[PDB]
C-alpha cells in the first residue's frame, strides 16, 4: 500500500454566530475503515480531538460537532457555532497513511470593511545603517484576501518583499497587515517614487500610496 | 489526571542532534500508542511519526521528511518518550508534541485498567535550528505624515533569537494596537513591527514612546515617534 496524499477544501469559511459550519475533508485513497480524524486548533493551543473513525466524536464534545463521510470524501459539521468553536480544524488519517490535512480557518463574519493604507520611508538611522526599509500599512480590513503591489519608478518589485498578518481584532473582527520592502541604500537612493498599490474587496479600484526620496 | 510534559527544546546548529522526551502521568502509559506532531511557525500541523505498544510490536512509523533522520523510542518504566532528531535541517524548526493521538483513542474503545480515558496533549517544546547568533535589535520609527487619523509605528529589525515584546508609553497606550508577527528574514534574523492609530489632534499633545524588550541579549530600547520634521 502506498503513501495518500490529503486534500481539505476549501481554504477559508467565512462564518457568524449561530450559523452551520460544513467542512470537507478529501483524499487521494480510500482511507482504511473510514480512520479519518477531525481536531480543533486555537492558536497559542494543542489540538483538541473532535471526531475519531469518521462519525464518531470523543468524550465531552458538544452535541453540535458532527461528522460522516467515507472511502475517498469526509465532512465535519457544526450545527450552531458557539462564540469558542471560531478556530482551525484539521483532518488526519490514519488507516494506511496519516498525514494531516491542510486546514481550515472558521473566522467571525462583519461588513466588509476597506483597509487604510500608509506609507513609510526608511528612517534616516536606517540608511546610514546601509539598508532600506519600506513599510505599507493595510488597517482594520475584512475580508481577508489582500493584494500588496510595490512600484519603485514604475518597476513592479518582486521577492524583495515580506507580509505579516495579524489575527482577528477582537473587539471589530477586522485585520491588519504590514508589507515590508527592503532594499539596499545604494538600490534604495537610485530611485524616487516608491509607492504600494492596494486591491481588496472593499476598493471600487485600487488604491496606490506613494511618496518621493527625501521630500 | 492525564498529562504530558515536553522536554529537550531549544536552539540547534544545522547539522547538530536533540533529544526531545515527554513525560507521561495519569493513564497507562505503557498500553498507549504514542505520536510525535510537529508544527513550523504560523504553518499547519504535521506528523513526525508514531510508536505502538508492547503488547503491538511497538513498531515506528515515521514522516517521509524526517524518515533517515528522526527515531522514535520509549521507556516504560519511567514513562517516558522520545524524539532523536539527528542531521537537522532550518525546516525541522517547529514546536513539537507528544500525543496519544486518535490511534490510542479509537483502540481503546472510546473511555477506559483504572476508570477512564482521554485524548491527552503536551504543551509543546520549541525546537530552532539556525546557525545564527545571538543579536539585538535596532529600532527604527515609522513615522506619519494627514488627515483624521494617523499611524505612527515601529520596526524592529534584524534581531536573534526569539522573541521580542513591544508595549507602547510604558504599557499605557493599547487601543488601536496592531503588533505584527515576526518575519524571519533570508539573512537568518527576525524582523517585527508594531502599528499604532491615533487622531492627528494629539499629535502635538500626547508623546508616543514604544518600549522593545529583547531579553536574550539584554536589550531594552525607548524610541520616541512622532511626525517627521520636514526641516
Amino acid at each position: 500500500v502506498h503513501e495518500i496524499v490529503l486534500t481539505q477544501s476549501p481554504g477559508t469559511l467565512s462564518l457568524s454566530p449561530g450559523e452551520r459550519a460544513t467542512l470537507s475533508c478529501r483524499a487521494s485513497q480510500s482511507v482504511s475503515s473510514s480512520y479519518l480524524a477531525w481536531y480543533q486548533q486555537k492558536p497559542g493551543q494543542a489540538p483538541r480531538l473532535l471526531i475519531y473513525g469518521a462519525s464518531s466524536r470523543a468524550t465531552g464534545i458538544p452535541d453540535r460537532f458532527s461528522g460522516s463521510g467515507s472511502g475517498t470524501d469526509f465532512t465535519l459539521t457544526i450545527s450552531r457555532l458557539e462564540p469558542e468553536d471560531f478556530a482551525v480544524y484539521y483532518c488526519q488519517q490514519y488507516g494506511s497513511s496519516f498525514t494531516f490535512g491542510p486546514g481550515t480557518k472558521v473566522d467571525i463574519k462583519r461588513t466588509v470593511a476597506a483597509p487604510s493604507v500608509f506609507i513609510f520611508p526608511p528612517s534616516d538611522e536606517q540608511l546610514k545603517s546601509g539598508t532600506a526599509s519600506v513599510v505599507c500599512l493595510l488597517n482594520n480590513f475584512y475580508p481577508r484576501e489582500a493584494k500588496v503591489q510595490w512600484k519603485v519608478d514604475n518597476a513592479l518589485q518582486s521577492g524583495n518583499s515580506q507580509e505579516s498578518v495579524t489575527e482577528q481584532d477582537s473587539k471589530d473582527s477586522t485585520y491588519s497587515l504590514s508589507s515590508t520592502l527592503t532594499l539596499s541604500k545604494a538600490d534604495y537612493e537610485k530611485h524616487k517614487v516608491y509607492a504600494c498599490e492596494v486591491t481588496h474587496q472593499g476598493l471600487s479600484s485600487p488604491v496606490t500610496k506613494s511618496f518621493n526620496r527625501g521630500e | 489526571e492525564v498529562q504530558l510534559v515536553e522536554s529537550g527544546g531549544g536552539l540547534v546548529k544545522p547539522g547538530g542532534s536533540l533529544r526531545l522526551s515527554c513525560a507521561a502521568s495519569g493513564f497507562t502509559f505503557s498500553n498507549a500508542w504514542m505520536s510525535w506532531v510537529r508544527q513550523a511557525p504560523g504553518k499547519g500541523l504535521e506528523w513526525v511519526g508514531r510508536i505502538k505498544s508492547k503488547t503491538d510490536g511497538g513498531t515506528t512509523d515515521y514522516a517521509a521528511p524526517v524518515k533517515g533522520r528522526f527515531t522514535i523510542s520509549r521507556d516504560d518504566s519511567k514513562n517516558t518518550l522520545y524524539l532523536q532528531m539527528n542531521s537537522l535541517k532550518t525546516e525541522d524548526t517547529a514546536v513539537y508534541y507528544c500525543t496519544t493521538g486518535v490511534e490510542t483513542y479509537d483502540f481503546w474503545s472510546g473511555y477506559d485498567y483504572d476508570y477512564y480515558f482521554r485524548d491527552v496533549w503536551g504543551k509543546g517544546t520549541t525546537v530552532t535550528v539556525s546557525s545564527a547568533s545571538t543579536k539585538g535589535p535596532s529600532v527604527f520609527p515609522l513615522a506619519p505624515s494627514s488627515g483624521g487619523t494617523a499611524a505612527l509605528g515601529c520596526l524592529v529589525k534584524d534581531y536573534f533569537p526569539e522573541p521580542v515584546t513591544v508595549s507602547w508609553n510604558s504599557g499605557a497606550l493599547t487601543s488601536g494596537v496592531h503588533t505584527f508577527p515576526a518575519v524571519l528574514q533570508s539573512s537568518g534574523l527576525y524582523s517585527l513591527s508594531s502599528v499604532v492609530t491615533v487622531p492627528s489632534s494629539s499629535l502635538g499633545t500626547q508623546t508616543y514612546i514604544c518600549n522593545v524588550n529583547h531579553k536574550p541579549s539584554n536589550t531594552k530600547v525607548d524610541k520616541r515617534v512622532e511626525p517627521k520634521s520636514c526641516d
